[PDB]
């Protein structure tokens, strides 16, 4: 329960760093070049392949 | 882009749905008032028909 | 990129909200015509 | 909802602290917030009542042991006028043999 609550609280606190576009949203950050395939595989599970 | 297309699609579909919901509810409101007007003319002319009946019967008796 | 998403989201909310209020003004015209026909039929 | 989940996490941390266990990470428990709160609150309430009863009983045992034999000796000495309405008995756990 502490693990699931820490994950949900992390998602909630990370939602505060977002940017809203009046029923629109985006996220920006940094990621290493060696994780571009892992980031693409994570983005493969997107709703419309965002 | 594609994201502009899908967000414009969803917002346009929901303002379309708002149009449909609001105008259907407003027409369902107005129809009862119009039928009230027609049936009120019916009952009004029925009461005035009773008045015409009273006038003919009293002219008969006189 | 980031600033491209900034510009795109600004244009997104601008054009979608402007279409929204244009459609609600045409809804206002529909309401006006409907009560005009209502009062013409009642009179 | 974020405040509710944060309060659930803080209550789980306080329950683990009162349980004596440490914050060890593991696999999460995927469920709703209400059922997880209902599961957490039962164990937290049982542990809180047990810890409060244990702390109160330990304090009571320590306070009883601090003046156990002397209260018995003073009551055995004052077993004739304990609550008689003519004489108050000031008892004092005082120092060594300087009774004058």
């Amino acid at each position: 329960l502490w693990t699931r609550a820490q994950d949900e609280v992390a998602r909630l606190k990370a939602l505060e760093e977002l940017a809203s576009g009046r029923f629109g949203f985006a996220l920006l950050g940094y990621v290493p070049v060696k994780a571009k395939p892992k980031v693409e595989e994570a983005l493969a599970r997107h709703k419309e392949s965002v | 882009s594609k994201l502009e297309a899908i967000l414009s699609q969803e917002v346009e579909a929901e303002i379309q749905a708002l149009l449909q919901e609001a105008e259907a509810k407003a027409e369902a409101v107005k129809r009862e008032a119009e039928e009230k007007a027609k049936a009120l003319l019916q009952a009004r002319e029925r009461a005035l028909e009773a008045q015409y009946r009273a006038a003919l019967r009293r002219a008969e008796s006189a | 990129g980031g600033l491209g998403l900034i510009k795109s989201l600004a244009e997104k909310e601008k054009q979608l909200l402007e279409r929204l209020e244009a459609a609600k003004k045409e809804a206002e015209e529909r309401v006006k015509r409907a009560e005009a026909e209502a009062k013409a039929l009642l009179e | 909802e974020l405040r509710r989940w944060e309060a659930v996490s803080a209550g789980a941390e306080h329950t683990l602290s009162l349980l004596g266990l440490e914050a060890e990470p593991a696999r999460p428990f995927p469920e709703g917030l209400e059922a997880a709160e209902k599961a957490l609150s039962p164990i937290q309430a049982h542990a809180e009542g047990l810890t409060r009863q244990k702390q109160e009983l330990e304090e009571e045992l320590a306070l009883a042991q601090a003046y156990l034999e002397p209260l018995e000796r003073l009551a055995a000495l004052a077993h004739g006028l304990d609550k008689s309405p003519f004489l108050r008995v000031i008892p004092f756990l005082l120092t060594e043999k300087e009774l004058p």
